[PDB]
């Protein structure tokens, strides 16, 4: 049995190890550098210490089962993935952070949690969860800012630790920059030794400042870097917001530049009044209505094999439909559908006039479109979504006593989505087709002298 | 009006405001009541007052408003009541105008008043469009974001002040003064992180001052990647303008070009931004519709193309073509137009400007000038090989802006269409 | 005579106007606010807004004589110059700005100069002024910045007024918040009145605190207020330098992600470590040497005319040096010139090998070229700037030996910035001077038969 | 011999003459204000400064030996790089740097290396430096930190400096504002006289505030201008931190974006759920495998040399295994290799089905393809990459039995990229190479008579 590595399978296992590096990025310098909080909670320490060396393990057996992507294909041949797993640096940090450094409890004592610092070495899962994260998730912007919040937050825990540190190495309440006597009920407490350094941290590193003012040399040293430290990291939670809010509305003020853009056309070409109306109308409805980006634009990032699924997905039912491509082969309407060019129009909108040339046929999609009769007040009939026109002026039928000209006006009741194929897309999809083609001019024929 | 668009008409928007305004109060005022002891018995009244005021402009809304929206469906626009009241009831709004509503003198008791947010997100909309130059309301709306991020931290700081006592260490506050804009100092230091403030003594200070700050570091970021993002989309277009102006004098430097021809350069990109505000029309007409750029061609250069005798009788629909083949080039004063002698290979419409048509002896007498709306050189494209030479020479007289039209995008275009193809070759046999 | 607008004089007559808008929209307001400063340097002030006023009504004048273009004309008569600035909403600001408010002193004493307010309404000058500034000026970021902080300079001036009015207004000395007792021989002192009111509206408008709290609720709202302000001046000023570095990074930044997406791109293709480092060095050389632009994009948006006349000069020289276009049309030459495609070759580079079809015309602008044999150790002749190879295979002449096909191996010795000329495009520009295509194949043919391969 | 500019002799030097650069600009400024550190290490200073200076001339000999590129070779001649040195601006820099000012330590004294402040005209080494490190390292984002960093710790050490030199100016504890009295056992020391200005500079330039405020007005002055000049220094690293957060992940949001208009699509065209998860799994897909910019933009950005290259060094060897292709042109492989167009099929995709029109020839550069039966279970045979099919489709023979169709499915068994060379590029290729089309068509011909087809 092998794990792939873009299942939910290994999601779930990415979680699963998470949490043991988690509290090992989190709890191993508190219960290092307070003291009390270490002693107190022991037994629980131990129990989480030897759950997290278990999945540890388990870690490591599942990065000898998570398979690699070669030749396309998912590798399942067991020494492939043992070898591929011990090649890799990841390897060597997995082995180094489970050697066996708890046997220095018996020797240090049992105050000393640090010789588990080797277990950081495992962040690595811990950044590929969160990559993978940002990958799934439905949301990429709050998921970001929890992650940015987290990360700023284990920075501010390890500080607050440090500066514990440098208090008691100081000694606690010498001067009036350290943490204060722990002989005092209130200052002796682990919850308010563990929240005023969190404080101090929180202060120091985000360039709040409210702090007692450093008194020996080193003290001075480490506000001074620790300052330098918090001006990077707000600057970095200021860039990281910012990047959000310009991506979050990116696509907004794309569209809003166009919109200005073509304000200040029709304001500059003396552009009449009902077609600014009529243009800002327009703009307002494909934006409301997200229609905003081309399709074109849009399908081109996918690759030809997707595009052409997805088209034939959502044009191949409705071409069936079309009477002269009924009869057509399976494998010719899909090269018809890939040359359907998406066509919207706008209500009062003429897609054809009489008397014009007919090079194209439009399918309606998503409209309603009226057989206008040269006046724009009455109508031969409303045409609905799935309908058609055009279909045997793209066909070249000698004898056509209408032929090549559009025997009426077409007019957009209103918002109409349609996709036309003109008569050159259907030659040069024809011209692999000779048989079609000739079956398709005598079905046009055929319709057209009934 | 028995069925108004929202899109569209400016009664609904400022019913909109109203909306806003009533769920603003809710929004603002149930923390204030909950937290500050200002909801009295002896003003209680008052405060019943507006809130039966908030609720009557919330039942309005729901009754009468929204219930006459007109929408879009299937791309038609639906008019009659049966249709509008009952797509209505089906959206996300109603639903969510039903909970708003809900009874669930407690001031906590009308949160789901404070659900109706719905109407200012629409809006908000409308201000996008309704009023040009749209990040001026964008910072006022982060502000008040602002405004109403520290108007919660001052309520849940009296809560914090009065629940540990009043005055009963340094940190809380003391009692003294008008209890909202004591409360609101001690946000405006906290959220934006600037400090000042006595410190937190107990454990319950700490936390709450701890998060305030952290919450305050991300509040304060907002407004600042809020703003940065407003002076990017702001100037993006001076910006372009300016790199692109800069690479074409970084080009120009490099390949040593004299001043006279990077002057003109120069003076080719202050005027045409500061005319059109673009440096390509071409580059916007692309992403628009086929059908709206087609239109805006016709709103432009039909009422001119069809008025000249060249292309008398020819297809509807090849003149559209020749509309959307049209280039707009700026012409700099004194600039030649055509040179006496030339190949003739291109027909020119004035948009804007007057240009000047040389002769006389040794040239440089205007015989006459030919203002906008006018097309010259229109022969030029039935000639093949170059075929047509002009006969004058033909200066720009400043600034003139002509839509172009050169014989390869004609013939390009005359392929698609027999029947003009063999009318316009016609015509030109037959004055020749 | 008629002032044009882009030209150097209306640029000084900005400026000129701009230090009057300065010393209305600093100065005023400090007299105002500080009385000290007002009467102690009335004679001062006096003839400084006197010739602020002077040069007010000059400015009208010369809106009167400033031109506009319409229809691409500069406007140069009076009466239309004149109508145009009436109807705009500036003649009502300098209007505004220019109403005698100096009799109000007969009124309200000296001690008043705020009447003079209404002065500030020539911000528009000022603003104008800078931002035609930005544009003539060669470190935009430099003037951006200097722009920026003497905005802010000019805010944190007012607001220290403000602060001292409100001090004034409250009472000196009355709380721990207002400034202190002016009867302190050391706080009663102007330079130190001004120096601590702005002292204290820099660290408000800057959300850097550090300044006694406000006592009174008045003094609570006016903080939280100014905070706000200066909140909303630290986002902006934070913003306009970030779109900055933004902006100055930009080309490092789309350049930077080119070179990381064809590494990517060579990382999926397995590409040989020696071509991955040939393509490294090339765009080293690309960013080193300031040719990281594309001579297409960067002149896509220039019009035919201007574009050509560029090309005209940087090409035409060398054009008018190849032997097949010595007798060749002016406007063909444009068009050949308007038809060039730059290409730049690293060293040891081949641009063509004996053999290979002949598809373009190279011109060297830049570089050296070395015609060498099939081993490539010997070389033949050197060819330098002005020299060209391949002006036979575009002509395409019938009955030629060499058959469309390269005769000799050329190769880069070191980094070569050619020009080539396809053949399509060749076709392209004389399918308007057939005269001039029969010349060149013509010519072709003259040079096929003197050195005998035809 | 001549220092090539863009080698790494160049950058290893230029390293060498950034470490007395920066520490001329570290501690100029610092022995300067702080005397007890000039004069308590005056001989270390003595040595240090030596050096410094050698290393200096080296500079300017290295300078006068460091190549320039012309006419795309790198210039040898020596009198050459003499007068290209001392025709620039650079050569009269080093020169001032190199003033002797040593000699004025007789003059004004032993406590004043203020003299020794030219040395800090020598910034160009550094900062061209740090860019080529920058356009060099592997790690650009860590590398733009580090100099950041580097240059606020220096802003900060000057203004540490300064505030030091102004504290001494006004005298040491004179007030609360400057640095305390210098006789005292704890604040007299060199070291906490550092440090204390170090973080005082640190609160003023990171706007933090919490100093003691100033008592005489050019304390207030300097206060007023140093958190101004701090503002805008927090506002530069907040604008280069956030402008590169935007770059690192650039990338990210454009690919978010594509994905997420690929859904709006999706959803506005009702696309069933089954086609949306398959879209979803190969944009995952991409971004997994790091393949998610496409080839063909990523290739536009080489030259069309370059490119050729890169296309060459990927596809002629699995392009010259093709049977029809085994005997030809140098030229025509070529082409035909810049006509390959990326194709990538997820698993269990159909490349060609029974009875499709085969156009295109595919070539498999990696991934597994099955000619499975019509049953859609059973293969006949797996191509591996390197493999290829449909080279018979692409050639239009006259008499062929199976005209342009497929006679077999062929199906992607995993994610197989391959590349296809449609019918039309091989006869545009084709159409400069006749004599080449000719005998693909007798290949073809006579491979179609040996399988009995035709
Ligand atoms: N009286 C009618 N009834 C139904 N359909 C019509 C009528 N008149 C025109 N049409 C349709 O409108 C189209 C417009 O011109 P076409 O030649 O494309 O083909 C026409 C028909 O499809
Ligand atoms: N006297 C004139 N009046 C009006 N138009 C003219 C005059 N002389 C030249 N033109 C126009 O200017 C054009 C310049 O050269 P063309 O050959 O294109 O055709 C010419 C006419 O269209
Ligand atoms: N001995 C030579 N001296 C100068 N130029 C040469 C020599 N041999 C070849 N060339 C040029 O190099 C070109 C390479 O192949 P072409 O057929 O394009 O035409 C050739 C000539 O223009
Ligand atoms: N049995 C088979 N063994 C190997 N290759 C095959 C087999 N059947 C089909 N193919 C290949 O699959 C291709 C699909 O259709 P073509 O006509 O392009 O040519 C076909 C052959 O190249």
């Amino acid at each position: 049995v092998v794990i792939d590595p873009s299942g939910n399978t290994y999601y779930n296992w990415l979680f699963c190890i998470t949490l043991p590096v988690m509290y090992n990025w989190t709890m191993v310098i508190a219960r290092a550098c307070f003291d009390e909080l270490q002693s107190d909670y022991l037994e629980y320490w131990l129990i989480l210490d030897y759950v997290s060396d278990i999945v540890y393990l388990i870690d490591m057996f599942v990065r000898t089962r998570t398979g690699y992507l070669e030749q396309g294909l998912l590798v399942k041949e067991e020494l492939k993935l043992i070898n591929k797993y011990k090649s890799n640096l990841q390897f060597k940090l997995d082995v180094l952070s489970l050697i066996p450094t708890d046997l220095l409890y018996f020797k240090l004592g049992w105050n000393y949690p640090e010789i588990r610092l080797n277990r950081l070495l495992r962040f690595s899962r811990m950044f590929e969860f969160f990559q993978r994260t940002e990958t799934r998730t439905n949301y990429p912007n709050i998921f970001r800012i929890s992650n940015l919040v987290m990360y700023i937050v284990i920075i501010i825990h390890w500080n607050a630790c440090v500066f514990y540190s440098i208090s008691k190495a100081i000694g606690f309440g010498n001067d009036t920059w350290v943490y204060p006597d722990i002989n005092d009920p209130e200052f002796g407490r682990l919850a308010r030794k563990y929240v005023y350094s969190l404080y101090w941290s929180t202060l120091t590193l985000t360039t709040i400042g409210e702090t007692p003012p450093p008194v020996r040399d080193s003290e001075y040293v480490f506000v001074v870097v620790d300052f330098l430290i918090g001006v990077l990291i707000f600057a970095t939670i200021v860039g990281n917001i910012g990047s959000m809010i310009s991506n979050m509305n990116a696509a907004r003020a794309e569209f809003q530049a166009r919109i200005d853009a073509i304000k200040q056309y029709m304001h500059f070409r003396n552009v009449s009044k009902d077609m600014e109306k009529r243009v800002i109308k327009w703009f307002d409805y494909l934006w409301t209505n997200k229609k905003t980006v081309d399709e074109k634009e849009v399908l081109k990032y996918l690759p030809d094999k997707l595009r052409a699924e997805i088209a034939i997905n959502v044009h191949l039912d409705t071409l069936k439909k079309v009477r002269i491509f009924a009869d057509c082969e399976a494998g010719l309407l899909v090269e018809l559908v890939l040359k359907l060019q998406p066509q919207v129009y706008s209500p009062g909108d003429y897609i054809c006039k009489k008397g014009d040339i007919g090079r194209e046929m439009y399918i309606i999609k998503e409209g309603k479109l009226a057989v206008v009769a040269d006046d724009g007040v009455t109508q031969f009939v409303v045409l609905s979504d799935g309908s058609y026109f055009g279909e045997i002026s793209i066909l070249n039928i000698k004898g056509s006593k209408a032929g090549n000209r559009r025997t009426a006006n077409i007019k957009s009741i209103g918002y109409s989505d349609l996709f036309c194929l003109s008569k050159d897309d259907l030659m040069e999809a024809l011209t692999e087709y000779p048989d079609a083609k000739t079956m398709l001019e005598e079905k046009g024929k055929q319709i057209l002298m009934k | 009006p028995q069925s108004i668009d929202p899109l569209t008409n400016l009664m609904y928007v400022l019913w909109l405001f109203f909306v806003v305004m009533a769920w603003n109060w809710n929004c603002w005022l149930i923390p204030v009541r909950w937290a500050f002891p200002y909801q009295t018995p002896d003003n209680i009244h008052h405060w019943l007052l507006m809130d039966y005021l908030c609720d009557l402009i919330y039942f309005l809304d729901i009754t009468v408003f929204q219930t006459r929206l007109q929408f879009v469906r299937g791309g038609d626009i639906i008019t009659d009541k049966k249709d509008m009241r009952n797509n209505y009831l089906k959206s996300r709004r109603f639903k969510m105008d039903l909970l708003s509503l809900l009874p669930l003198v407690n001031p906590l008791l009308r949160l789901p008043r404070c659900l109706k947010y719905m109407a200012f997100f629409e809006f908000n909309s409308r201000l996008e469009s309704i009023l040009s130059k749209a990040y001026v309301y964008r910072v006022i709306r982060t502000t008040a974001y602002l405004l109403y991020s520290l108007h919660l931290n001052s309520c849940l700081y009296y809560w914090a002040s009065a629940y540990q006592g009043l005055g009963s260490t340094h940190w809380v506050y003391d009692g003294v003064g008008n209890s909202y804009i004591r409360c609101y100092y001690f946000a405006v230091k906290t959220l934006i992180t600037i400090g000042g403030l006595p410190d937190p003594k107990t454990l319950f200070e700490i936390v709450f001052q701890l998060l305030n700050y952290f919450t305050g570091v991300f509040a304060f970021s907002v407004m600042i990647g809020q703003m940065r993002d407003v002076v990017g989309a702001a100037t993006a277009g001076q910006t372009y303008y300016r790199s692109c102006m800069d690479s074409t004098v970084k080009y120009m430097n490099f390949y040593k070009i004299p001043k006279s021809v990077q002057n003109r350069v120069k003076t080719w990109y202050e005027y045409t931004w500061h005319s059109q505000g673009m440096l390509d029309e071409s580059e916007l007409m692309v992403q628009l519709p086929d059908k709206m750029r087609l239109d805006l061609a016709i709103d432009v250069n039909y009422n001119i193309v069809s008025k000249v005798a060249l292309f008398q009788g020819c297809d509807r629909q090849m003149i559209f073509d020749m509309l959307k083949r049209l280039r707009s080039v700026v012409y700099l004063p004194n600039d030649y137009v055509c040179k006496k002698g030339e190949i003739g290979r291109e027909m020119y419409i004035i948009q804007a400007g007057q240009v000047q048509v040389l002769g006389g002896p040794d040239g440089k007498s205007v015989l006459v000038t030919l203002k906008a709306g006018s097309v010259f050189g229109e022969i030029s494209l039935l000639a093949v090989g170059g075929g047509n030479r002009r006969t004058a020479n033909v200066v720009a007289h400043g600034f003139t802006n002509l839509f172009i039209l050169d014989k390869k995008d004609l013939n390009e275009i005359l392929v698609h269409y027999p029947e003009s193809q063999k009318l316009l070759r016609k015509k030109a046999r037959r004055m020749l």
